[PDB]
């Protein structure tokens, strides 16, 4: 009877897995790995935050890193967070990593996971996952329909700290908890499957019915 | 006039202390009526669009860089007592149509054309209304501010909607705040000899308007 | 002892964190501070200073003449003298100003700006200019006549040696095809430049601008203004 | 210093736990919230 | 709208990388490594603290040390801080390292980084990065112009603690945070690139223009 | 006299309770005027230098080990109504010129000579004023305490500057507290037949002076 | 128990630091101090 499980905040709690990124060292070409922050990534959390229109919240990321065989070793890692608008690291050794304004967390591989919080980064008063219109003001003469830059939440990048290359191979499960959630002007929740990642597009020929059929209308199971 | 739907239980207001066109923009605009018949699949109007190219309201919106307002919408359906059917009149914020006819790639995915996204004054027509062309379940469209116009009962539907958006001001040409969806849930039926096609008239009053950033 | 439990985020070094680091010299007391005039609290205090724009930057006048825009007798009335886009954060005339260089350290800004003109011609000379501001989304004004219909100031040299124009609002927004449309300010000859005999028939306008009180910045970042990367040695 | 003793449950990451994670940008103040109509508090409001 | 991001203190916050020092053990000739404290080292933080004249602050250093391959091992390190005026260690085994007045931090290589704070060390009431004049009072008869000893902040030195030499090789990234920052009498910020480390000298022939050019004066993009 | 520039909004004061020369040092010193013409590139005076070798003020400064004071500076430009131009009069603390003519090494880097660093009573002249010979952008020189002297308008510029330094007292010979930079932003123009070269006169009053550590 | 998080500077020995080291003999009370003349507080007393 306690209402607290149905509040809009509890419904988005419970940090889940929002992405996974792999890392391998040849040392030069790709010695790093980058992951843009997108909560549309998987279909469970996407379908939940697409039943609303405007949402305002905080993010809390936890980085679980292991090796390919799985057994750790005390190598040091660097998690760089490039806030929206900053250039992304173009290489393991690039000068991007020494930028002071890109926060970082140096944590050894054998430690408990590293954890950080992100504020609400938009210039707008809330995120909006449904935008009807065009981003450009330049009188679009008329694929750019629906995509608003406002929702860029930034990016993480990962490297191994060392002077030479270490031949280990890593993958990083990144769990995201969603805090202080406010939500507005709800929508209906999607019946049809998703096709393209960032767009509502669906399949017109294959449309699936919302309710599984039965024998006859006047016979109830 | 029996029942008005007041969207989200909140009245339009001005900027919470950017100019106001006095009472100059206050008057009814009556769109070309839509002709509803047995096979009609529904219609929609991207709203801060419909008025963009027509009227004194239209000259302001095209010549001003920022825009704010709410609306009052009246949907009337004239028809006899021998006609029957029902329509679902709903105002759904940030209505975004979708590419259908699936081809899933980064490249050839069939995005909608501009004439399909922003229909203009004459509105547009749903290919398959069952999903509202959003991929979403119309049977749940009753979430939004809505009214049933049922020929058996009262034939009018009125809905007041406040200005809603994440920002106080936004462009009138590029961004369409809310769409207006009219669907024929239960199909129109009539006996032989009755008038075949029933008109649908939508009147819209841009109450409580603001503009800014005029362009000479 | 006190039962405790370690949580994730243990043993991590977060560059932007805050906490007391143990003083390497606890018993050391530093030299007490005296009063030095001209202390700076916020960078906004430092933005409001109006500094010279380079409105003539192109491959002709290279030098201190890059700060000056001309006027002459040969130019007929009712034609354009000079124009420049008003944004602090992009390339061109604003890179010389503080407000322009200080906006390189922040991703988002917005507020009102203040553009100011000064006339170096002779005390005997006279004329008029029309200085007008076209808000963003409107293109380059093609004619003085359409320029007049916007926000303008008629500015007569003989009366005022300096004019000022407050652009109402300007800010950046994202989410090179965007190309960040913003307003432009043009400077027109209202009347031809009048000069008496035995006086130079060519003069310079000098333009400078600054932010106003409501101008704000946010989301810090480093500048691309320097590629140097650690001279050292 | 303060004598302490570690207990089981140390160094574990519990997905459903709650505690303050260190803000990656302490000095950042987010855009103040305006009034957007139609806010949803509970899902029950949305069931009815 | 919050002013707090524009305050003079927040602008110098966010510990960045002020230097890096390498260490290798032959055991005798050079078994150690020394780094003088200089915040002019890189060009990002230099250009920021050269837009003022007098500045008064505290320093907070964090020492991130890894091995050449990158994988740690529980070797013990010693970070000695020789305050300004003290003699610097001349060798791994030199008697300089046992001086009581040179503070040290013994920390193992497998630990989280070591961290210390430095007070405001000048005899003057504030640092000054621009000094017009000569340090000498002895009637300079007349390269010594502009260099004031007052800004010496001290030195760090690093060694590995052991009786014999250990053949490992290390480098130390040193991150510096800058606290309680007061700043006075601002300057303009430099247009021209830097040539010499410690001196304003620039290139007279190659002078770069402050604003990128365009087509014509009366055509705006 | 219409407008005085009061540097950093703070007045000169004595030592905040080291001796005072009563009123004995209070009087105007008038430097040799500089002759400004079409191609003139600007001038500067390292200030607690200019007065070092000249006057009763000069004997005190050379014979005392410590020094403190502020100043009051008047810059006049005499010229007709047919001349035109503008100057930028600025007082910039710890003005440090720089070696130009780049050779970047630890050894051969071309540091300035003493006559170039401390010019003396006759001041010096900028090679390239666009960078103020500091490598810094002159277009930003308006940060400092400054005044425009524009021949079209008033021809006088006055600026009071307080004593500023990290220490209360400092040597008068070695350390130059602030320099005085005068640049011809917009070049001088005149019609044929007018007087070719326009004089610039700078008068300086060492108000509120202190000395100490006399040397017999 | 009380949730805690370790910060940099853990497990380091700083020679100039200050903190209570555990007394090797807690129950020992030292000989009470008597009055010995000529006590020195500051070195300045000794410079003059």
């Amino acid at each position: 009877n306690g209402v607290l499980e149905t509040t809009i905040n509890h419904f988005f709690s419970r940090s889940g897995l929002v992405g996974v990124v792999n890392l391998t060292d040849g040392g030069d070409t790709t010695g790093y790995a980058t992951w843009d922050i997108d909560i549309m990534g998987f279909v469970q959390l996407r379908r939940k935050c697409e039943m609303f229109t405007y949402m305002r919240f905080n993010a809390e990321f936890t980085f679980v890193t292991t090796t390919k065989s799985g057994e750790a070793r005390p190598y040091m890692l660097q998690y760089m967070y490039v806030p929206p608008g900053a250039p992304k690291p173009t290489g393991r050794d690039a000068f991007q990593w020494q930028t002071a304004t890109n926060p970082s967390v140096f944590v050894k591989l054998t430690d408990p996971p590293a954890q950080v919080s992100v504020p609400f980064m938009s210039p707008a008063s809330a995120y909006q996952w449904f935008y009807d219109g065009y981003p450009t003001f330049g009188q679009h003469p008329e694929t750019t329909y629906g995509l608003c830059p406002n929702n860029m939440m930034g990016t993480f990048a990962v490297r191994v700290v060392s002077r030479e290359a270490s031949q280990l191979k890593l993958q990083t499960r990144v769990y995201m908890k969603l805090k202080h959630v406010r939500a507005w002007v709800p929508r209906p929740i999607r019946s049809q499957p998703y096709l393209l990642k960032n767009f509502p597009n669906y399949d017109s020929s294959k449309i699936t019915n919302s309710a599984r059929d039965r024998s006859s209308i006047k016979q109830a199971n | 006039a029996a029942n008005i739907v007041l969207a989200y239980g909140e009245w339009p207001e001005y900027c919470p202390d950017p100019t106001r066109p006095d009472v100059s923009v206050n008057r009814f605009y009556t769109l070309d009526s839509k002709m509803w018949q047995e096979n009609s699949t529904g219609w929609y109007w991207k709203f801060p669009d419909v008025l963009n190219k027509t009227g004194v309201f239209g000259q302001n919106a095209q010549f001003h860089y920022l825009y704010r307002s709410g609306f009052c919408l009246h949907v009337q359906c004239n028809a006899s007592k021998f006609h029957q059917g029902a329509l679902l009149v709903a105002v759904i914020p940030e209505f975004v149509i979708a590419g259908r006819g699936s081809n899933t790639k980064p490249n050839e995915a069939p995005h909608p054309g501009f004439t399909t996204t922003f229909p203009g004054t004459t509105g547009a027509t749903f290919h398959d209304p069952y999903v509202l062309d959003s991929g979403v379940p119309l049977s749940q469209a009753l979430i939004y501010p809505h009214q049933w116009v049922n020929l058996r009962t009262n034939n009018c539907a009125t809905v007041i909607v406040p200005y809603i958006n994440a920002v106080p001001f936004d462009s009138a040409i590029n961004h369409s705040n809310f769409g207006l969806v009219v669907v024929p849930v239960s199909p129109l039926k009539y006996s032989s000899g009755a008038t075949t096609a029933i008109p649908i008239t939508i009147t819209i009053a841009p109450l409580n308007s603001e503009f800014g950033g005029l362009r000479q | 002892g006190i039962p405790a439990e370690l949580r994730p985020g243990t043993n991590q070094f977060l560059t932007t964190d805050d906490d007391t680091a143990a003083p390497i010299l606890p018993g050391f007391t530093p030299t007490p501070t005296i009063h030095i005039p001209g202390e700076v609290h916020s960078l906004l205090e430092l933005c409001r200073v109006e500094t010279i724009l380079e409105v003539n930057n192109t491959t002709e006048a290279t030098g201190l003449t890059r700060l000056l825009i001309p006027v002459s007798s040969q130019n007929k009335a009712d034609e354009l003298c000079a124009a420049f886009m008003v944004d602090p954060g992009r390339i061109g005339p604003w890179q010389s100003t503080l407000v322009g260089q200080i906006c390189r350290y922040y991703t988002q800004w917005s507020g009102s700006l203040k553009v100011t003109f000064m006339f170096t011609g002779s005390f005997m000379a006279t004329g008029k200019m029309l200085v007008a501001y076209s808000p963003p989304g409107s293109a380059q004004p093609a004619n003085r006549e359409t320029a007049m219909l916007g926000t303008h100031v008629i500015w007569d040299f003989g009366l005022q040696s300096s004019v000022s124009l407050v652009i109402p609002w300007i800010s950046n927004t994202h989410f090179n095809y965007d190309y960040y449309t913003a307003g432009v300010v043009t400077l027109w000859y209202q009347t031809n430049y009048v000069v008496p005999p035995e006086t130079p028939g060519e003069a310079y306008i000098i333009a400078m601008g600054a932010a106003q009180d409501n101008f704000t910045l946010k989301i810090c970042k480093d500048t691309d203004e320097v590629t140097q990367q650690a001279v050292l040695q």
